[PDB]
């Protein structure tokens, strides 16, 4: 997560915004649950009112919500 | 439902090492792939831990969480029968490990690479030229302490590389290499050069350190100064009549309640993330244990 | 294209596809065959593995 958001951390931390005490928090992570490994990601079109969007579909999902953790 | 693991040897094991593997009966080890049939190369922690290579415990301790865990059941010359650990099943486990730290329900069992020794935890198989590195399992506070010892020695080694030698060296290796328990002392094997991924973990902790160091509450520092001046506890044993210089110059401002409230709130959000960072290991909760049989009922 | 002070040798390896013949005399191996087992495990929410 950190090495993913490193360019965005660079840009947002940049010069546009210096500091204030509430502004220090940056990101939040929560887990939605366990998915069967090696099944993969099933790509499908979503058609509404004559328009299409690419959508991934996840088979056999197991739901388990966790709390929020701060990342920075 | 019916978790069943049988691992086939290509050639029959020697008449000596069959006895040694029988001595290893009833022990957790991590395996590669969740299948009823496995080749011996995937089995055990052998392939990543090399005698030729400098040991990275952080790399091992990452690798073991990635593997699914298992328990040895039957040792034969032809094949090894193991049962596997599903997250939601309750298992009978017996403590047969050679260091023998006493187990209680107070801690969840944590599984670590063999930080103590190299040779004794491992069994070589020259019949099929591969090595089995059994993991070492320990209760929770000893595991936390040993991980702390490893990271602190990483930091002080990287510092002491261009520092004076004999004084700083012979002070550091006092009570960091050796963990002292009731009636006993044991020497941790620590890496000579820490280069991969331990320092990355320490960098990750220093990120949170640099963020938290701005948002500290002032009145607690005032309370520490007033306590170390007036009274004494074992919490206050580290500070004698001297006060460190930093705290007075951070102290000099007055107290405003809402600022300390906001600082406490942000630090409160952050410490849960640090609690997420410290674990890095599969934790198995202990609900029952019999000392006379050395037998726990894990979860 | 001036010759250097030394000469040189080259070593190569090659791989050849071969359709092979296997001969075996009669009754050379005794085989023991067991009852097969069928087990079930690790039921997904929409699947079961056997």
């Amino acid at each position: 997560l950190r090495i993913y958001y490193s360019p965005s951390i660079m840009h947002r931390y940049a010069v546009v915004q210096p500091l204030h005490i509430e502004e220090l928090t940056f990101g939040a992570v929560a887990c939605l649950g366990t998915f069967s490994a090696t099944d993969g990601w099933r790509r499908s079109a979503f058609n509404y009112r004559g328009s299409s969007l690419p959508v991934v579909e996840i088979d056999s999902f197991y739901s388990n919500v966790s709390d929020w953790e701060v990342i920075l | 439902m019916d978790l069943k693991v049988v691992v086939s040897l290509s050639s029959r094991l020697y008449t000596d090492e069959i006895a040694k593997m029988q001595q290893r009966i009833g022990c957790i080890l991590p395996l590669a792939s969740t299948h009823g049939t496995q080749n011996v190369q995937g089995l055990g922690l052998g392939q990543v831990y090399s005698l030729e290579t400098v040991p990275d415990y952080v790399s091992m301790y990452n690798y073991l969480s990635d593997c699914t865990l298992a328990v040895l059941d039957e040792v034969s010359v032809d094949s090894l029968i193991l049962t596997k650990i599903v997250p939601g099943q309750t298992y009978a486990i017996k403590n047969k490990y050679q260091p023998f730290f006493q187990w209680h329900g107070t801690g969840s069992l944590s599984v670590m690479p063999p930080v103590f020794g190299r040779e004794h935890a491992t069994v070589k198989l020259e019949s099929n030229d591969v090595d089995i590195v059994f993991p070492m399992v320990l209760p929770t506070p000893i595991a936390e302490e040993v991980l702390q010892k490893i990271l602190l020695f990483n930091v002080y080694s990287r510092v002491v590389m261009q520092a004076p030698g004999n004084a700083d060296m012979l002070d550091v290796h006092m009570h960091l290499g050796s963990v002292s328990y009731l009636g006993h002392h044991y020497e941790l094997a620590l890496p000579e050069v820490p280069g991969p991924l331990g320092l990355a973990l320490l960098d990750n902790l220093s990120l949170y350190f640099c963020i938290m160091v701005t948002l500290l509450p002032r009145a607690s520092m005032r309370l520490v100064r007033g306590l170390i001046r007036h009274e004494h506890h074992d919490l206050l044993n580290l500070f004698q009549e001297m006060v460190p210089d930093e705290i007075a110059r951070i102290d000099l401002d007055d107290l405003s309640v809402a600022d300390d409230l906001s600082r406490m709130r942000v630090m409160m959000t952050y410490l849960q993330s640090l609690a997420s960072l410290f674990n890095l290991g599969p934790r198995l909760a202990t609900a029952a244990y019999s000392q006379e049989t050395l037998t726990a009922t894990c979860w | 294209k001036i010759h250097p002070g030394v000469a040189m040798t080259v070593v190569r390896t090659d791989e050849i596809l071969s359709e092979n013949i296997l001969f075996s005399s009669r009754a050379s191996t005794s085989m023991f065959i067991g009852t097969p087992n069928v087990s079930r495990r690790e039921a997904r929410v929409d699947a079961v593995t056997f």
